């Protein structure tokens, strides 16, 4: 009986590297622990469908790739949004085949204006939808 | 077990229309969406949850609409209308209780309409059963 | 015995008062009532794993703070002058029997979408517990 979701928000303050996993260290949510706060990585453990999304707050151009795979890892899509001398809340979402053994994660870009603190946060979630 | 569940994004998008058309196929369990219309097609009778994210650089207003029995229902819409040439993310989403047959999409307003095209970021527009009947 | 499912709007041109609770006036889908149009709040009748999810169109400055059971989850914020954009965020919660969940705003609370644009917040049960 396969109950799988997290949900993790960017608590840590230091900027991000071009081609760096982005990590979400404060866990809120982790049933089956499948989602490592340590690396910002889900691994499939369960094959299936699943449904990930984030939103991430913003003090300036952000572009973030969502990557999949076992021990390589690819681009699915990215996800660019914009901004000039402004605060902003972006979002992205996809529903992705899992094959076992594969990661997601959110991967860095050299936009990476990306905030995470109380009154202005950044989660990434991601939940089973059917297994199989 | 009744697993629909897809996503779509744009790529080489055929254009016309105010149907916003995700040519990309990612994910499309029972393959209840076709890439050429822009529409999904209920066969399971349920709740389903549909969203999208889709990116512009000017003015974009966007709508989740369904049909049943061919009839077409008009619902809420989301825009962003920055208007500056730089990327903007428009986001919406929606529960919707279907019956077979039902058909969802999205579409543009036709006075406001830009969807980036190119290379360098991506368009989503994502659906999934949450539970039958 | 049961599923859990809603979609609620906000249908008004006046926008919430600063520091309080969003009221979504209006339903498109809400089919066990866990959503209370009269409170603004949903109430947890079966206990397990749920997403909520918003997308709130604004004019002004706008910070969506999402509430479960008197605590502050995670709030998210938009600023833009004018011009119209969308604030959206969502998170996944275990909850038991009685809990409630809700938006607030704080005092960035505008919700003043241009025509066509419009506010939402929905929720629904993935894993009964
Ligand atoms: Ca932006």
């Amino acid at each position: 009986t396969q109950k799988i979701a997290f949900s993790a928000t960017r608590t840590i303050n230091v900027p991000l590297r071009r081609d760096q996993t982005i990590r979400f260290d404060h866990v809120i949510t982790n049933m089956n622990n499948n989602y490592e706060p340590r690396s910002g990585k889900f691994t499939c453990k369960v094959p299936g469908l699943y449904y990930f999304t984030y939103h991430a707050s913003s003090r300036g151009n952000l572009c973030v790739n969502l990557m999949r795979g076992r021990e390589r890892a690819q681009k699915v899509v990215t996800f660019c949004d914009y901004a000039y001398n402004t605060f902003q809340v972006t979002t992205g979402g996809m529903v992705l085949k899992l094959e076992q053994g594969e990661n997601v994660f959110l991967q860095a870009t050299d936009k990476n204006s990306l905030l995470g603190m109380e009154g202005a946060n950044s989660i990434f979630s991601g939940f089973l939808l059917f297994p199989d | 077990q009744p697993r629909p569940a897809f996503s779509a994004i744009r790529r080489n998008p055929p254009m016309g229309g105010n149907v916003v058309i995700f040519d990309t196929v990612i994910t499309n369990q029972e393959e209840p969406y076709q890439n050429h219309s822009g529409r999904f097609v209920c066969t399971v009778p349920g709740y389903y949850y549909f969203t999208f994210q889709v990116l512009s650089q000017w003015e974009i207003c966007l709508s989740i609409v369904s049909s049943s029995r061919g009839q077409v229902r008009r619902s809420l819409g989301f825009c962003d209308t920055t208007n500056k040439g730089l990327f903007q993310v428009v986001s919406g989403g929606m529960v919707l209780q279907l019956q077979q047959g039902d058909q969802v999409w999205v579409e543009k307003d036709p006075k406001k309409g830009h969807i980036y095209q190119g290379s360098e970021a991506d368009s989503v527009f994502s659906g999934f059963l949450i539970f039958p009947s | 015995k049961f599923q859990s499912v809603f979609t609620v709007t906000r249908q008004t041109h006046q926008p919430p008062a600063p520091n309080s609770l969003i009221r979504f006036n209006a339903v498109l889908t809400n089919p066990q009532g866990d959503y209370d149009t009269s409170t603004g709040k949903f109430t947890c009748k079966v206990p397990g794993l749920y997403y909520f999810v918003y997308h709130a169109s604004h004019t002004a400055n706008l910070c969506v703070l999402l509430y479960r059971s008197g605590v502050k989850v995670v709030t998210f914020c938009g600023h833009t002058s004018k011009t119209n954009q969308v604030n959206s965020g969502g998170v996944l919660l275990r909850l038991q029997v009685g809990e409630e969940v809700w938006l607030a705003v704080n005092d960035y609370y505008d919700m003043v979408g241009i025509q066509g644009s419009d506010s939402v917040f929905s929720g629904f049960l993935l894993f009964p517990d």
